[PDB]
RNA sequence: AGAGGUGAAAUUCUUAGAUUUUCUGGAGACGAACAACUGCGAAAGCAUUUGUCUAAAAUACUUCCAUUAAUCAAGAACGAAAGUUAAGGGAGUGAAGACGAUCAGAUACCGUCGUAAUCUUAACCAUAAACUAUGCCGACUAGGUGUUGGAUGAAAGUGCUUCCUUCAGUACCUUAUGAGAAAUCAAAGUCUUUGGGUUCU
RNA sequence: AUCCGACUGUUUAAUUAAAACAUAGCAUUGUGAAAAGCCACAACUGGUAUUAACACAAUGUGAUUUCUGCCCAGUGCUUUG
């Protein structure tokens, strides 16, 4: 029955919003102390309301609740996905699509899944129907692609990783790099899954919301 | 023994019994939760 | 008899093909000679759509479509009307 | 692959070139200082593959474990019995060496 | 709750049509705490119809009017259609649904397909020759 | 000659418990009896002592093995693992 | 407070909480979209990533040998699905079987359950519209449009693409003082102007 | 040629030696341990056990071949609160 009381979800200070809605549950019983029901939550939020711009408008983002003050959760990063329709949208006939994924751990011990995804392109001189790649090529592009992620990933951090997903400077490494093999289109992070987290440690955590 | 005598070589009673049994009388299938061929 | 140059599918320098499944009535047909259909539709038709529109937050929103690619037996096919019994020269013609 | 170039390498010694096979062999070449390579198989006997390799060490000689057996590197040669250890005192027209 | 001045409450639909009923459920936007459930089939008493556009367009109305009694305002939608080995498209029902959801006076945040597709394909019912009639 | 068409090794069970047993017997002994390499010194000279115990002519090794044969597949398996680690 | 399922319904599950949403673990099979009148293999067949073995073409060649070849009774190797034996595994589908419906009847088509089987390892069996319903090797005879893999020669390049020529696979279109009973066929043509070699029926 | 038991084996000392019992093969049941399964003891304590699921304990059928159909209403056994 509805005695519930309200509180409010914030998000670390890598985006922009940083208040993007409210949750419910019920009031405290005995040994039942509400905030064992609030935490480990996930949240789902789109990223193009947490940065306030449509361009973005792909790449839900998985926040986690950990820490609760008196009325606030405080909601960590927790993974990425893609859009379902838009992966839709990039797959035509005539051409070949690449694929490969990898583990990684950062120097905070996190570790984690990539999933990288990539296309063909036309080079327009060409006047021919399709544009597909002779699979020894393929092996090398995909070669490049873990090589590239296991590099990026392992090299910096974990909020540096995460403002490095935005903007999908992976990806612009990724094609400048293959170019010699063979022109590639859109190449995307598809998917990230966060696979084990060091230790829960209140003050990193409170750091990230200044 | 429990399944001795008659004319016919039979046992006469289930053969399943249960948990609680006296010594001399446990003799059968032993608190069974099924019988028959096995198919799983 | 033998009304058909490639047998009612194609398949050349093989022996094999893998089947799928009807769409409709789930037979299995073999994927070189079931008829593909891709078709992109739209949520809700023009009417409700522009009701979305006027009830929705950042005032610039567009629908998103759905991505199907369907796949039929002959004659679950051919009872629906995708594909029509045609005369012996118009058999040939192609696209 | 190094087992294909040291077995095409050992055709050659056994065409042209001088060698023996067997310890007491290998142990009296050592001592006199007439050996040019000694070669012993994996499977060869812990406490033998030791005095080879501290007589090779004083005499000054290489090593080179091989990489079979006793069948292996007895069928390398084009012998029917095992041999687990050998010597050269005379590369031929053969760069086993080398 | 207690909402600031022009900042709406926003939480998550899930509709579900499957050519043989349909589902209108809203929880909050992390999936628990459920909120209101009509599913249609209780608005008829037919066994069929459940389907129908008019049943889901009265569980609509039935939705509308519980969410704004709660005090939520915006709604986010997630679109199934019974995808798994069964068909992949959304029955009749949802075209109805939404139009009444948009028509309530409720404001619509954001849509998507979630019909849960796989690549896997364990075997299909009614096997080789189908489902003859 | 050839003294036996099929029986061969089982032809001293005479015509007794049937043949299908029999069979399974000839499957079994013709592991049993076989003679093993032994990898410490080369030769193929392994026999079975016991039925857990087998032994090398020639340099007198234990090793301890099958029931009916000198290895088999799940130690040969778990084995390859840990090495493979 | 109903859910399933159907042309319409029943059987079935459910306040001891079904169906529905969210998270965490385990299990077995499968490998969508890309994917084609495209690739490989003697045929049966072969589709997630990486490594290690292992063979097979095709092209290039002023390398070596010098007739070592073609087809083959007897004989040998492999051989889908089902089925048999033994030990495992056992989610989904589901010969048998049991129910609920329709029907004059319905041991069926539809629906709810469900045993063997389907998967792995070690052995058997030797069959299919196992079909291109067209045996294998060699010679000759016509134009065009493509496509998969090499090589040669020329131009737009941020030693890469486009074009030309040629070899080897592989399709399609037009037309045959060629052929057929015709359908149709680039071989099913070069057959009363009848004989290149050879096995099977 | 027919019947029974597959075979070697065992039995009513002193009226019954068999088609009876045993047997390999097949199937079912219980149990992850010193607070467990089955059994002994008045109590203290013991057997299996110098054991550990390819093990110990409790039943039925009776070599090989080919098979093992339908019924959970009754009586038993067993599962949830
Ligand atoms: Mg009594
Ligand atoms: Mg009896
Ligand atoms: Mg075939
Ligand atoms: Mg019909
Ligand atoms: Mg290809
Ligand atoms: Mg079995
Ligand atoms: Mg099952
Ligand atoms: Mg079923
Ligand atoms: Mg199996
Ligand atoms: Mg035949
Ligand atoms: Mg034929
Ligand atoms: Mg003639
Ligand atoms: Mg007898
Ligand atoms: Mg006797
Ligand atoms: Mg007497
Ligand atoms: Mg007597
Ligand atoms: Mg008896
Ligand atoms: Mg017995
Ligand atoms: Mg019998
Ligand atoms: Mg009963
Ligand atoms: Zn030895």
């Amino acid at each position: 029955f509805t005695k519930k009381e309200w509180y409010d979800l914030k998000a670390p200070k890598m985006f922009l919003v940083r208040n993007f809605g409210k949750t419910l549950v019920t009031k405290t019983i005995g040994k039942k102390l509400a905030t064992d029901s609030l935490k480990g939550r996930i949240y789902e939020v789109n990223l193009a309301d947490l940065n306030n711009d449509e361009d973005q408008a792909h790449k839900k983002i998985k926040l986690s609740c950990d820490h609760i003050i008196n009325r606030d959760c405080y909601t960590d990063f927790c993974g990425l996905s893609i859009t379902r329709d838009k992966l839709c949208s990039l797959i035509r006939k005539g051409y070949t699509l690449i694929e490969g994924h990898t583990d990684v751990k950062t120097l905070d011990n996190y570790h984690l899944r990539m999933f990288c995804i990539a296309f063909t392109k036309k080079r327009q001189n060409q006047t021919k129907s399709t544009c597909y790649a002779q699979t020894s090529q393929i092996k090398k592009i995909r070669k490049k692609m873990v090589d590239i992620m296991t590099a990026e990933a392992s090299k910096v951090l974990l909020k540096d990783l995460v403002k490095k997903f935005i903007p999908e400077s992976i990806g612009k490494e990724i094609e400048k790099q293959c170019k010699k093999i063979y022109p590639l289109q859109n190449v995307l992070i598809r998917k990230v899954k966060i696979l084990k987290r060091p230790k829960l440690d209140i003050s990193k955590l409170m750091e990230l919301h200044t | 023994h429990p399944h001795g005598g008659g004319n016919h070589q039979h046992i006469g009673h289930p053969s399943t019994v249960s948990r609680s049994a006296p010594a001399g009388q446990k003799v059968g299938l032993i608190a069974a939760r099924r019988t028959g061929l096995l198919r799983g | 008899p033998k009304k058909r140059r490639n047998g009612g599918r194609s398949k050349h320098n093989r022996g094999h093909v893998n089947p799928l499944r009807c769409s409709n009535c789930g037979r299995c047909v073999p994927k070189d000679k079931a008829i593909k259909r891709f078709n992109i539709r739209n949520i809700v038709d023009t009417s409700a759509q522009r009701d979305i529109k006027e009830a929705s937050v950042y005032s610039t929103f567009q629908l998103p479509k759905l991505y199907i690619k369907q796949c039929y037996c002959v004659s679950c096919a051919i009872h629906s009307r995708f594909v029509r019994v045609r005369s012996r020269e118009q058999r040939r013609v192609r696209k | 692959s190094a087992g294909d170039n040291i077995n095409a390498k050992l055709q050659l010694v056994m065409k042209s070139g001088k060698y023996q096979f067997g310890r007491k062999s290998c142990l009296k070449a050592l001592r006199t200082g007439k050996g040019k390579l000694v070669i012993v198989s994996s499977n060869c006997p812990s406490i033998q593959r030791s005095v080879i390799e501290y007589y090779a060490m004083l005499s000054k000689c290489g090593v080179h474990d091989y990489h079979g057996d006793n069948n292996d590197l007895g069928t390398a040669c084009g012998k029917l019995f095992r041999i687990s250890c050998l010597v050269i005192t005379d590369v031929g027209d053969s760069d086993i060496i080398k | 709750p207690q909402p600031k001045e022009g900042e709406l409450v926003f939480g998550v639909a899930h509709i579900f049509a499957s050519f043989n009923d349909t589902f209108i459920h809203v929880t909050d936007l992390s999936g628990r705490e459920t909120l209101v459930r009509i599913t249609g089939g209780m608005k008829v008493k037919a066994d069929r119809d459940e389907s129908s556009p008019y049943a889901a367009m009265m569980a609509a109305q039935d939705v509308a009017a519980r969410l704004k009694e709660l005090g939520v305002t915006a709604i986010h939608i997630k679109l199934r259609a019974s995808g798994g080995t069964k068909s992949k498209t959304p029955g009749p029902g949802a075209q109805s649904a939404l139009r009444a959801l948009a028509r309530s006076g409720l404001k619509i945040g954001r849509i998507e397909d979630v019909t849960p597709i796989p690549t896997d394909s364990t075997r299909k019912k009614s096997g080789r020759r189908g489902r003859r009639l | 000659s050839r003294r036996t068409k099929k029986v061969g090794l089982t032809g001293k069970y005479g015509t007794r418990y049937g043949s299908s047993l029999r069979k399974q017997i000839k499957k079994i002994e013709l592991m049993q009896h076989a003679k093993y390499l032994c990898t410490f010194c080369g030769k193929t000279a392994t026999k079975r002592t016991c039925v857990g115990i087998w032994k090398c002519k020639k340099c007198k090794r234990k090793v301890c093995g099958g029931a009916w044969s000198l290895t088999t597949p799940a130690a040969v398996a778990a084995k390859s693992t840990i090495i493979r680690l």
